[PDB]
């Protein structure tokens, strides 16, 4: 529990700025709405450098893949599908086991 | 205590490693977040074999995975079981090889050897006392068959006790999908000969003639292929992970197939595949196992052991059983087909049997064996590759980057010297 | 990541330009504007301000081709300053654009494929495009490679241009410059992608209903050539396929890369109606004489190798029943020396379909790159023609009057002779 | 506390002046009346509440400094700092350093030295002229002559016009230009030689503008100038003064005159399409058809660099680029020199002017490179003075003003030396 | 009864001790107002090593900041915990040296000891048993790598016996900002071999590598740089401030780790540097400490220690742990890499625990060790300073202040037999 304190405290202090962020993006949207991209790019960005779908399970983490000689250049999503997994339980089934 | 660590190269190898670390994440009872769900005990007391512990009641796969092209990788991530991986093991460039073998072996590989090296010896020190290792390639492509050759020659050096093997994807003459395939594959194998204790022939088309005929799928993917391959290879390491009523491991099956070092290719066999309309009229009998093995269809090689000798024959069970009818059924196979074994070695078949069954399945086997039959493979490569040389076709790839010339040779002549004593030990 | 930068030269390249352009708008989703309402990297590029930048030059020796960009729909797409022109152009003169108006323009262009550069951190290759017929597209660009190839030795330079038509003709000066094109193409290109309008234009008139065509009507049909070679790279699939991977599985020899394209299926929204597509059907029309798209007879000829690019709604196992159908054919020719010459790709996303097009939507795709020796004889008729103008000693005196010298004619004459003769020793 | 005075000279000097304090009011805050509704540097309080500019416009034409008096600043000015003269030396190097700066030698040096007992901790003295016209010539040598002798240690930056290699506005510029350098050579800490033909190319080029004028090229020298001061005015990560980035310019007392450079320059229009970032903006700093003096440093050899970042950027990004020129052939460095850079990062974008050129943006790059191929100019200037003195043109006119003929000799040998030195450093 | 005073020399100095200062500040549970907040009674047993009292229960830290330019002191004020210092600690003039070390050293530096000094001698009489002072510096600078010399030679006539550290900033050549930071290095390295006890070795390029790939930081600034440097000298002396099973101090490592009296330059390392990601696989372990503890890419100096030869190896680990593993783990790794390790000294590695976790972290570690690898440093700063010296290069702004030549002759030849003998001990 000890970690998972610190895990808990985590998701609470990522919130509480998440509060100060958002009011200032309503303050600066009260008169056109043409203007707020960069918030919605810097609200979406995500904890990390992440770019493909987020991990539900583990909170949210969006782990980074940075190892390619000295460029390191991050990994897109050319995104896809990504239908759910087969669980080995569907095609056992599908072939009758 | 017994460990094993999961070498990844290649998109081929990416593919199917992924899948491999998902079948067995469901029979160790291992969530896509990466904790224990399961519910039998045996389901966790050997996790620690393939896993290693993370902290919150986490377990980390003992995996490197290795391409040289980086958006394998996303695909594995974007994967259901891509959160399951640490990162840090994942190690790639942005140089490919273009199915290039030189570029791989000498090129663009000697920039990468050194970070894997870092990775697999970080995994080697971390258990106490490692079996060996593993990689699964292709013997097609320019990753796998090119700097996975180079990978395998230096922890050789390093770690030459530990068992070392390969579930190689060897290329099909009728179907291929690519040229240099020929090139890749003559200077892949000699590779294999030197350094490797046990390697297991796959070839995609024998994969495709399974579901062809014997699964009767209208539309199987890559994954149904990724599917067998992994259960093919959980089969080997099933009585490691869990008790059987007769135990084995990678060591006992190696020491009792290996006759002569030069000989360490085999193909493998599964025993339950069965259509959809195969399930209405069936009985989950030992014999109906044993029936469907020895029959050349179900195997996945692109070899018939009836134009050859089988030398020897390794057949491993999953589930509870009795060891009658497994004892009876080898002894009876033994005698009707005298012909097909060779008579300097009697009692060729080995057997194992592990008590836990596969998950959702009720009786399983496994089958390992070396037959004379295997240089219908590589004397046809031959029959490609020699037949590809002597005009220097494609050649300017492979000489642009730096090497000689006799190394084609060499890896030719020590091919057509592995086949000529091995067709030795055909009339003996 | 993966990153192609255009190149295109000519008022033909700007067209195309706009066309692919386009097309590559619709399939990402990019707005007149630019914004979106990373798979669009390797085309586009992030601004400060969040914008979308085509990374293309369009370079011409006139204004107002690339004008008419200026005032398109388009004209807050495209920075003003990567849409290089000329006050001056060549008509249909390669002198002039190799030795006199092109050198004031030549490190313009050369600072801008810099700057292009600079912003990619990973440059696969270079996409060039342009005509054989136009000063332009035929002395500028000639100089252009001979540059770059100084510039990057390593970096790919893929060449899609228009070859002059064997009997259709917008110039009568086009053979010289033809000629004297072809030495660049040879020490300074690693792809070819010869083309004539003719071939197009009996295409589209027999499949696509239109007995109308105009020339954008051509360029959605080069588009739709462009678009799928890189939407392996673009986009996910089963067997992804990069540009080294072809590059080295398509080349012998150095001196032989000018393969043959072929697009199928191209058919009308009525005639898509009543035809139902498969994977064999869409493939066997690749191989169709009347379907190519250059005006010669691969069955001629023979095939040392052909690369085959799926797309849509594609399956493995209908790629190998396709592949084995085509294999059994004394029709289709292989060369001695390739018994496997094909190279699977297969992608998931299917080919979009552009408002106001020819092609209706459909769910699959095949796309041809076959190399053989039936191409040579339409260079010989190059040969036919242009000798029996050069002796003439025609329009000799606009070339000379720029400042080149004569000798050079037949140098370039004599070299398409070795070209040719290289194509029959393979033939043997 | 820093402190930075001006003592600008001549027309030119008045028009930059005014331009810069209209970049120093905007930059501050401060309304044209000198009212605020960081600044101390240039700025002083007074007993009323207003802020004072500690600049001193000279000129010896009144009409050129009444523009100002009946300008929009008018208040915001000091009658007593702006010093007029009722006649000019009219391009007259001699008239300017013999006849005519005596008269008012002492009141300028009398209002210099009031704005110094003003202020407390004196950083520098910035002062701007021209080399073409001989009041901006003559009475520049003059003041830093006594400037010299005045304050042995306070540094003396020197901003000035430079006649253009093929447009000019004068015919008797060279006489002055080649009588003036001595003053620059023996009574100079840094130079900043800039010619009008650069800057026009480039705001015909970059900008858009096909007609600009004196006010649109004194927009950038403002923005230059304010860039360098940045770091004294306001934080930022690594603050760069006046002595660090002289020490780390000047090798040697004789080797003082680095080329400049600004990035990025676009239009609002252009500058919608593209990213702004760092390794484009210090490559844009680097390319020769960008340099503000018509000399190409790919012909010489860089042996010193000065940097300036401003506005939103991390020094990851500074490495990384720095990095990136360092890997380039193109780009070559003397071999008394593996590292030559002097970086420094200020947090607060350069702001705009209304009715500027310039568009607003985040980030932007300051470069100042010592390197060998300035020295071309001063060899096409040695040759137009040769051809001028060989047939004694214009020489009557100096003469009758009072100087001794062998002191034209003595200033073309002078800089034929410092063209050797330059060639023994290259 | 062990008190240590901390020095701060130059603006790099002035940053790092800031962040110092904030950092152990948390460790002890000291608010900004200088009160105490925290819940342990160990949180405030032995405070008053770094802190001395005040009425109201309020803590000083005991900091003597010093540079040369008043610029850099309303930034340190202008900080979170900017209030919690005594403004009488603070020390500094009016001009700087801008880089230049022998402004630093001898002419500006003449007057700004005396009050140094008499702020440090208050210090010293103030706490009863000091163990030894404490000073960071940058060897890049004219303060910290100029006057931070001074003030080390006289306290060492002063105060002997006294233990004197100090985490110097060397200068990096693949990536530097000063033109004149070799001829600052050349003479500085020679004041420390002849009076420091210890010196720790700090590159700002090394920690730019490490957030780039261990951390992974988008936008790493210098406060992220100067959080790592705060860690390590943390971890120096926690053992010191907190008890552990096992005790150590400064002098229970300084008289282990000097074999010989010339050498005393070490390479620090810190443990559990994981990224975000890196942290979602894991699992804390004392063999995953010191299998990221030899890994040659976490060490933040500018030497790699696989083509040298390592003398004596510190590990000090900062929590609860047992150490059959601690000693099994410097068993395994002593025996692995033994081409590595010396010869001479059978058993190079020495070990301590320090029973008191860091603030907000479980398990971490502190490594400080001398090996051959130090020695490829200096004479990589030797390949620059005689390609500079040779040509008598920037040598007037030296040669100005008034010292003779033969000064970089002699720094030239100690860091010359420092190297030499260096290499013969290999
Ligand atoms: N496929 C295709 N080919 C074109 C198109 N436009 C022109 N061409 C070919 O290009 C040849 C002439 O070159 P252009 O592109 O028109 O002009 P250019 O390349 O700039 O050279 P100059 O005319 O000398 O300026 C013609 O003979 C056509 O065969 C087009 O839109 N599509
Ligand atoms: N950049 C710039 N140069 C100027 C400006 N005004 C004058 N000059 C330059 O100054 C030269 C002539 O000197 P002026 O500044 O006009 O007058 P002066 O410096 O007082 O010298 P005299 O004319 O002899 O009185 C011209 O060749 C111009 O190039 C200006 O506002 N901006
Ligand atoms: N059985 C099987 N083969 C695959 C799979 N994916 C790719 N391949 C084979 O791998 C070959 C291409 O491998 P490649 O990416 O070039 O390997 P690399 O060069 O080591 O990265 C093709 O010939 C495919 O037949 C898969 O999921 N299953
Ligand atoms: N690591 C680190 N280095 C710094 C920091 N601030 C400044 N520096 C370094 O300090 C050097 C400049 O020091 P300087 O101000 O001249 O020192 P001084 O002359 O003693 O005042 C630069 O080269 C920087 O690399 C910091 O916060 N962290
Ligand atoms: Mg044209
Ligand atoms: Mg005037």
């Amino acid at each position: 529990d000890y970690w998972r304190l610190t895990d808990a405290l985590t998701v609470e202090k990522e919130k509480e700025f998440e509060k100060y962020a958002r009011e200032v993006i309503n303050f600066e949207s009260e008169s056109t709405k043409k203007y707020a991209y960069p918030m919605v790019k810097a609200v979406q960005e995500g904890v990390g450098g992440g770019r493909g779908p987020p991990f539900v399970g583990r909170g949210g983490i969006r782990p980074s893949y940075q190892a390619t000689d000295a460029t390191g250049v991050q990994l897109p999503c050319f995104k896809s599908q990504g239908s759910k997994y087969n669980d080995f339980q569907k095609s056992k089934r599908r072939l009758g086991f | 205590m017994r460990e094993i660590v999961h070498l990844q190269a290649g998109q081929c190898g990416n593919q199917i490693g992924a899948k491999f670390w998902e079948v067995i994440s469901d029979e160790h009872g291992i969530d896509p977040t990466g904790t224990y769900h399961g519910d039998s005990d045996l389901q966790l007391e050997r996790i620690n074999v393939y896993y290693n512990e993370a902290t919150g009641g986490k377990y980390v796969p003992r995996a490197v995975l290795v391409d040289l092209e980086p958006g394998t990788m996303d695909s594995v991530r974007s994967g259901p079981f891509g959160q399951i991986f640490r990162p840090d093991n994942f190690v790639f460039g942005q140089s490919g090889a273009g199915n290039n073998w030189a570029k791989g072996h000498y090129t663009e590989g000697a920039e990468l050897v050194d970070s894997v090296l870092d990775v697999v010896r970080k995994e080697a020190e971390s258990c106490d006392c490692l079996q060996g290792f593993q990689l699964t390639h292709s013997l097609g492509g320019g990753t796998g068959s090119g700097m996975g050759t180079l990978l395998i020659s230096k922890i050789r050096e390093e770690y030459p006790d530990r068992i070392m093997n390969t579930f190689s994807v060897v290329p099909s003459p009728k179907v291929s999908d690519t040229v240099v395939e020929p090139y890749n594959a003559t200077l892949s194998v000699h590779q294999l000969v030197e350094n490797t204790d046990e390697t297991y022939c796959i070839d995609n088309e024998a994969l495709y003639d399974i579901c062809f005929r014997t699964l009767k799928l209208t539309t199987p993917t890559y994954g149904d292929l990724n599917h067998l391959v992994s259960a093919t290879m959980s089969g080997v390491t099933t009585c490691l992970r869990f008790p059987g009523q007769l135990n084995a491991d990678l060591r006992k099956l190696a020491v009792n197939m290996v006759p002569f070092p030069r000989l360490h290719f085999f193909m493998p066999g599964f025993a339950p595949l069965t259509s959809r309309g195969s399930q209405q009229y069936r009985a989950l009998t030992v014999p109906e196992l044993t029936q469907q093995m020895f029959d050349a269809k179900n195997m996945m090689a692109a070899c018939d052991p009836r134009h050859g000798r089988y030398l020897t024959v390794a057949a491993v069970f999953r589930g509870r059983m009795s060891m009658k009818e497994v004892d009876e059924q080898m002894l009876n196979v033994q005698n009707k087909n005298s012909s097909y074994f060779v008579e300097w070695i009697p009692n060729n078949v080995k057997t194992a049997v592990c008590d836990i069954p596969p998950r959702g399945l009720k009786m399983s086997a496994t089958f390992i064996g070396n037959s004379t039959a295997i240089q219908e493979l590589f004397k046809r490569i031959s029959e490609q590759f020699t037949a590809m040389f002597r005009r220097k076709a494609f050649l300017h790839w492979y000489t642009g980057e730096g090497m000689d010339e006799m190394e084609f040779t060499e890896a030719e002549s020590n091919m057509n010297d592995l086949v000529s004593e091995y067709q030795q030990y055909q009339d003996a | 990541m993966r990153e192609c930068i255009s190149i295109h030269v000519g008022q033909a390249g700007v067209q195309i330009g706009n066309a692919c352009w386009e097309l590559y708008c619709l399939e990402h989703g990019i707005q007149p504007d630019g914004q979106m309402p990373d798979s669009f990297n390797t085309f586009f590029s992030e601004t400060g301000a969040g914008k979308h930048v085509p990374r293309a030059v369009f370079v011409d020796l006139e204004p107002t081709v690339v004008d008419e960009v200026r005032t398109g729909t388009y004209r807050q797409l495209f920075h003003p300053e990567q849409l290089i022109t000329g006050k001056e152009d060549a008509a249909n003169n390669y002198a002039r654009g190799h030795y006199t108006i092109g050198k004031e323009i030549v490190d313009l262009v050369l600072d801008r494929i810099r700057k292009l550069a600079d912003l990619c951190t990973g440059l696969q290759g270079f996409l060039i495009f342009h005509s054989f017929g136009g000063g332009t597209g035929s002395g500028f660009a000639s100089l252009l490679m001979e540059r770059l190839s100084v510039d990057y030795g390593k970096k790919s330079k893929l060449e899609f241009a228009i070859y002059p038509a064997p009997q259709v003709s917008t110039a009568v000066v086009e053979p010289y410059n033809s000629i004297l094109t072809t030495h660049t193409t040879l020490e300074h290109s690693d792809c070819a992608f010869m083309v004539d309008n003719e071939a197009i234009y009996d295409i589209c008139r027999r499949n696509l209903d239109i007995e109308r065509p105009t020339y954008t009507n051509l360029n959605r049909l080069i588009g739709q050539i462009v678009s799928s070679i890189t939407a392996s790279l673009r986009f996910d699939g089963a067997l992804n396929v990069d540009l080294t991977e072809f590059q080295t599985n398509l080349v012998p020899y150095p001196r032989i890369h000018f393969p043959l394209a072929t697009y199928a299926p191209v058919i009308s929204a009525e005639k898509a109606y009543h035809e139902q597509l498969s994977v064999a059907e869409i493939t066997n029309a690749c191989f169709e004489p009347a379907n190519q798209m250059v005006k010669c007879d691969p069955r001629h000829g023979k095939y040392m190798a052909c690369c085959m690019l799926y797309r849509g709604d594609v399956v493995p196992k209908d790629v190998n029943a396709a592949i084995a159908t085509i294999k059994t054919k004394r029709t289709i020719q292989f060369v001695d020396w390739c018994p496997t010459g094909f190279k699977v790709g297969i992608n998931y996303q299917p080919p979009t379909v552009v408002p106001g097009g020819d092609l209706a939507k459909v769910q699959r795709a095949v796309c041809m790159l076959s190399n053989t020796t039936a191409i040579a004889e339409a260079w010989a008729r190059l040969d036919h023609k242009f000798d029996l103008m050069y002796a003439k000693r025609a329009f000799v005196h606009w070339y000379v009057g720029e400042g080149m010298e004569e000798g050079e004619f037949s140098e370039a004459r004599e070299d398409l002779a070795a070209l040719e003769k290289d194509y029959e020793e393979v033939g043997v």
